[PDB]
């Protein structure tokens, strides 16, 4: 199931980097990357199911707020500059 | 310069310092870079240069030197 | 011409004082050494001329002025017999009225 | 809404009435302490002690319906005695009522007991 | 599959308009509006100030006038008890109704506990408040009069432009209870004459948890703040102010005061639609409350010899409400309809029907042909209906 | 460009995922969960039964000593007023600190006009009280005890443990506003001994204008409701309960337990960074508060010689607060720094700074690096570093005026 | 004029069937035509040119709401069967 | 947030120190850090008797800072009598300060008139 | 059968009592309806034959016969 979570490790931070808000595009970048190596070494396969459908929920939240903060957007801060 | 720009993000990436990269040497053996660096590395090439890479043409990046020939073709 | 008056100072002093028709609350105190600040003199704007009225004279009160209600809002220990002594004036209908002065 | 109570109104069982001139049917009528239940019972004996028809109408709650639905149902097929051990307890805990719903089946057990009394009555 | 919404007096629908003025302060203006010191803040309180000034524009009143809350509850207890504890060295006696929302009601008698008089107003037959018993209920120590706009649970319109003269003549404090009626009916707090007003969000089709009280400084009014804190909302209610609930408080109002001549003529050919299609296919309903003084959104039928709550059970694909007091958490009858003199019989059958803004006539149509079928059925089932039928009056027989 | 946020304890951004939460029941779930005969009104009343048990989850309690509240400040004044009201028959006397939230101070304060007696506990220079002098405070009348968990000021954490073994003792209702802790710092009401606890929406990154008070059920702690109405939230709270706020409490308080641990950690790393860095490039900068026990989320400093508000006007590109008079509309100096023992010139100069969930490391080097520049201008700009500089002393200078 | 009013109308009402909600829908739909049939008779062009306007601004409005509720739907009414 | 105060705040312009022991060197010091704001006014009268050069060190809120240097703009080439004629009302009404920040406006004031107080009591 | 579909929708729409129309009956000549009438007739067209009708084809749809033309041909 490498294949799996690898894509799944792409596709969420492909659609992290969408975020318009600083905040939390970084947050989520950051959260996403911290929590993939933290598992890195886990081997039961129950667990590794368990921590994939987290993700994969997380994903769905992430598509869905992207979208509706790209509806409602404001300006940039003064460090993206 | 394509060849400097493409040594200099495997630099940021994976930590370098930009001595170790070599025409010649591999992410995972070579340098310090599981899978979920190298994934990192094939998003932070897409962005630098704004070219997307199939996941097939993905898999085939697994050295400097492979991502060399990837960006000069494209 | 004469209103007699009952001031109550901020430890329950009853101090009568006796004054003309025509006069101001505020200004017939330190004449008589009530202890009322007034620092604004008359400017409404201080809220320092605080006063209590007694229940039965409030009515008699014309009603005060916005700016009057502006300032008794910030007046600490504000009651519904707040009134502010500069725009008080003695009148006839306000013999026997009490002015009990808040802490 | 339970999905018994739900079903005992979805699916009428005995709703009708019984000709009172006969005299081998019992009627009850009885009313809710605290709120407007107004249960019919009615019951139908024949030459021996055996009940072989028994008939409700409810104006009431659709708990109330419910309850006086599984009363018709279990005291169809028994005696007089066999359905005086009916008790508003064991009605509660088929249609598994909440504690503000226990008007409906102590209505149901008075039902019950009035149209009993009342074949007695009429026997006699 | 979803069942239909008539239930409107109860919530409403948030408006997408109200949604979509509401989103930008949930995503990306989240700052506290009470901060000084940050653009944060500053667009925050820009934001609520604005908002202050909708709801002033559409109950025709000064912004100043304004303070937010987060119900109407707490807008009468706001007004009730704040009122009543500030004016309490002189005046003692509280009026209100008998047909009034639990809230107002609920603060009358914990003042009654407290120590004050409150007098309550009996209805008559339509709902109504006599105004002659209003004037003879008025005593020299009388603090507050609270009467309701509308009722939420049979819809007839008070008075209160007389209410409001009579109470300026005697100088008592006039408060309405309006959640039933902002944005529905026109309301001015200088025409009518108010000095104290409560609003509802949710029931204007704007977010839940968020309210506003109108109190008039002209001449001032005054409140012993309940809640205690930081002096906000001029020291009548501390605590933040939730911006995207004022923001959408606001949007709601301003949406209500473009949209209310509509809305208006809209509900009201609805509601003569379904009351005139459930009147001539089943006989035995009456209507609750007086039709002269009415509020055609809030409707409320008893269908004689059916219990309400088995009608609504039968109704499973429509929203609804009933005032069965089987439908209670604790067993209490409907009191409105008791005091509006309603026989305990038929205030057992009441069905509240609710047209709102989003109502279509498809949705009005399939809820009277559902309720027509099975009111039929219930009354195939129900004794009474038998007793009736069958030449027997219910007064006389005995009942145990 | 919008400027950086460095105000979290303040106000919190709403969670993306509380967001998320939230939306279905602003759209399509819009049902009055009060409603006892349809659908809408069972689906409501099942999502905020959900929340009620995340927020119980959270702080370790039963789902039904959770009552769902508009807001910290109504949660503080229902636990004060109501736990003074109901019992004041024979209990007339009330303990709180004097380092606590304006909600808590000013309900203690109208009920002194009640009738009763309010005890305002001092604190050490650390700003943590000294349990041997709440043990001498407490009388056989004494009510309540009011220890907030974590200051929103300065952020020192007090001993609630202890205090709560103390009230358990001496058989006193125990009160705790944890608006600054909650989602932050473990808590367990059954450990700590709480009896009731304040928690707000928006200081956990959700929902602003919702907030819950926990009241525990054994022992039975009783209060007097202070809003009437028809008797919902257990007959303690009335009013409409509003279903997206509550879901979106609930939903902060589940992603609260699970981050706290990672957030915890990166925060203490960041505001470690934060006060080295300022501390080694600006002489005469003090923190206020024990460093032991303190929450790394809430940085208070003072900046000698230059003065809050205008540090603030240089910062004009972050967003922070202050402690100075001239930051309050009432030219109010912070009394939670004269509480600790804090000389009046450096009370005018304090600055806080908050790291949440959302800061990053850019943002924190960024805001260091305008700070010292800035305190830098100031310094040069100030007479009292003129004056200390020159070897004067400003504390036997006398002041030409006031 | 006639021109951009007809397309204005034709976006709005094509915007608006695309509701996921019934209640949503239908008073979209309803409430664009009644308001379109209201303005028919005006004459003063600025009258004319603050109503496209605000039928632009409510125009943006069904558009972030419209995606909203596709993005956060749910079950069909009984009535749409 | 003012336009006029954050120009004197972000572009101050007079500010320095000057020589006290100077005999046409005046210097005020007044306000307390207790109280929040402290000015420290400098001015330098020339031998035609007509202030030429003025300097300034505020330690207080960035109104204050806006009011000391519109002070050191306006007593700046003007006759000491003249310069007596500054009111804090005039720089209250210059830099648009609401009610609660007047306090830097007189605290202005007093500075103005300590700093030619002292050139007064030392010219002799 | 398509022209009983069209005709049908055209009655349905413009209230022609499903015996005015005709395939020489003008959308506003002859039957009583305006623009706005006219734009909902041929959403509701695009509705139930499923075809984005472009625009130019949509101002030269204005009789039935020109409707009946458009969908039989698409
Ligand atoms: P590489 O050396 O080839 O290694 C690849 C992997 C890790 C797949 C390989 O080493 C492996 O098989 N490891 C076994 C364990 C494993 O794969 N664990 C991963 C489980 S999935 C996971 O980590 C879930 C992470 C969820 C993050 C949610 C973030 C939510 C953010 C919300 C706010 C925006
Ligand atoms: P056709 O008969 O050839 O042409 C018809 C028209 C109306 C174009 C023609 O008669 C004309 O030119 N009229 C002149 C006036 C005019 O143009 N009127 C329309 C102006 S635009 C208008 O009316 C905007 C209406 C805004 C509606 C808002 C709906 C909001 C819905 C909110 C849902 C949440
Ligand atoms: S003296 Fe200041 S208000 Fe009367
Ligand atoms: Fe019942
Ligand atoms: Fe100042």
């Amino acid at each position: 199931s490498r294949a799996q979570v690898l894509a799944l490790y792409r596709a969420m931070l492909r659609e992290s980097k969408r975020f318009s808000a600083y905040n939390y595009r970084t947050y989520a970048v950051r959260r996403i990357r911290d929590a993939f190596r933290e598992n890195k070494n886990v081997k039961d396969p129950v667990e590794i199911q368990t921590l994939v459908n987290k993700a994969k929920r997380d994903l769905g939240v992430i598509r869905r707020q992207v979208h509706i903060g790209q509806l409602y957007s404001t300006d940039k801060l003064i460090i993206e500059n | 310069t394509i060849e400097e720009r493409v040594k200099k993000i495997i630099g940021e990436q994976l930590g370098v310092k930009q001595e170790e990269v070599t025409n010649n040497a591999s992410f995972v053996e070579d340098l310090g870079a599981d899978s979920l660096d190298t994934v990192e590395l094939v998003m932070a090439l897409e962005e630098e240069f704004d070219t997307e890479i199939p996941d097939e043409e993905a898999e085939k990046i697994t050295t400097v030197q492979a991502a060399i020939d990837y960006i000069n073709g494209h | 011409d004469v209103v007699n008056v009952v001031f109550v100072d901020r430890s329950g002093q009853r101090i009568p004082v006796s004054g003309r028709v025509g006069d101001n609350v505020l200004h017939l105190a330190q004449r008589h050494g009530v202890d009322l600040e007034g620092a604004c003199e008359a400017s409404l704007a201080c809220s320092t001329c605080h006063v209590y009225v007694s229940e039965d004279h409030l009515d008699l009160l014309p009603p005060p002025e916005e700016r009057e209600d502006d300032m008794l809002d910030m007046a600490p220990l504000l009651q519904e017999n707040s009134r502010l002594g500069c725009q008080i004036v003695l009148t006839p209908e306000l013999e026997g009225a009490e002015f009990t002065l808040p802490k | 809404y339970h999905k018994k109570v739900v079903d005992h109104y979805e699916n009428p069982r005995n709703v009708g009435s019984l000709d009172k001139t006969s005299k081998n049917v019992g009627t009850g009528l009885v009313g809710a302490p605290a709120c407007g239940d107004v249960m019919k019972l009615q019951i139908q004996v024949d030459e021996k002690g055996k009940i072989v028809d028994a008939r409700f109408k409810t104006f009431g709650c659709g708990s109330a319906i419910a309850s006086s639905s599984l009363a018709t149902e279990w005291v169809k097929g028994k005696t007089v005695e066999e359905a005086l051990t009916i008790k508003n307890t064991d009605i509660a805990k088929e249609l598994c009522l909440p504690p503000v719903k226990l008007h409906c089946s102590m209505l149901a057990e008075d039902a019950i007991k009035a149209a009993l009394a009342d074949y007695k009555l009429k026997q006699e | 599959l979803r069942p239909l919404y008539m239930d409107v007096q109860a919530t409403t629908p948030l408006d997408p308009r109200v949604l979509d003025a509401m989103l930008p302060y949930l995503i990306n203006y989240y700052g506290n509006p009470h901060s000084r010191t940050h653009a944060y803040g500053w667009e925050s309180e820009a934001a609520m100030e604005r908002a202050r000034q909708q709801v002033a524009s559409l109950i025709g009143a000064d912004p100043r006038e304004i303070i937010f809350t987060s119900g109407a509850t707490e807008s009468n207890n706001i007004a009730i008890k704040g009122v009543a504890r500030f004016y309490r060295s002189r005046k003692k006696h509280l009026i209100t109704t008998q047909t009034e929302h639990k809230c107002v009601l609920d603060s009358c008698r914990s003042l009654e506990a407290e120590g004050f008089q409150v007098t309550y107003l009996p209805v008559q037959k339509s709902g109504i408040i006599d105004l002659k018993e209003l004037e003879a209920a008025i005593q020299p120590d009388t603090s507050l009069v609270s009467v309701m706009t509308v009722n939420n649970e049979i819809g007839v319109k008070q008075p209160i432009a007389e209410i409001g003269r009579i109470c300026s003549s005697r100088k008592v404090y006039f408060h309405t209870d309006a959640a039933q009626a902002v944005g529905k009916i026109p309301l001015d707090v200088n025409d009518m004459k108010i000095d104290l007003m409560s609003i509802s969000g949710h029931k204007i089709y704007g977010p839940k948890g968020v309210g506003a009280i109108y109190i008039r400084r002209r001449p001032r009014v005054r409140v012993e703040a309940l809640q205690s804190g930081g002096g906000q909302e001029r020291g009548m209610r501390s605590g933040t102010v939730p911006t995207p609930l004022v923001v959408g408080l606001g949007a709601a109002c301003e949406v209500a005061q473009q949209e209310m001549e509509y809305d208006h003529k809209r509900i009201s050919k609805l509601s003569e639609r379904l009351i005139q299609n459930i009147m001539k296919s089943l006989p035995d309903v009456v209507m609750n409350g007086d039709p002269k003084h009415h509020y055609p959104g809030c409707i409320n039928l008893s269908f004689a010899y059916v219990e309400g709550e088995s009608l609504l059970m039968a109704l499973k694909d429509v929203a609804l409400s009933s005032g069965s007091a089987c439908t209670s958490a604790s067993l209490e009858p409907s009191y409105v309809l008791r005091a509006i003199g309603t026989d305990e019989d038929l205030a057992h059958s009441s069905i509240r029907f609710g047209i709102g803004r989003f109502t279509t006539e498809e949705e009005v149509d399939y809820t009277v042909e559902k309720c027509i079928q099975h009111v039929k059925r219930l009354r195939e089932m129900s004794p009474l209906w038998e007793m009736v039928q069958d030449g027997i009056d219910l007064k006389s027989i005995k009942w145990t």
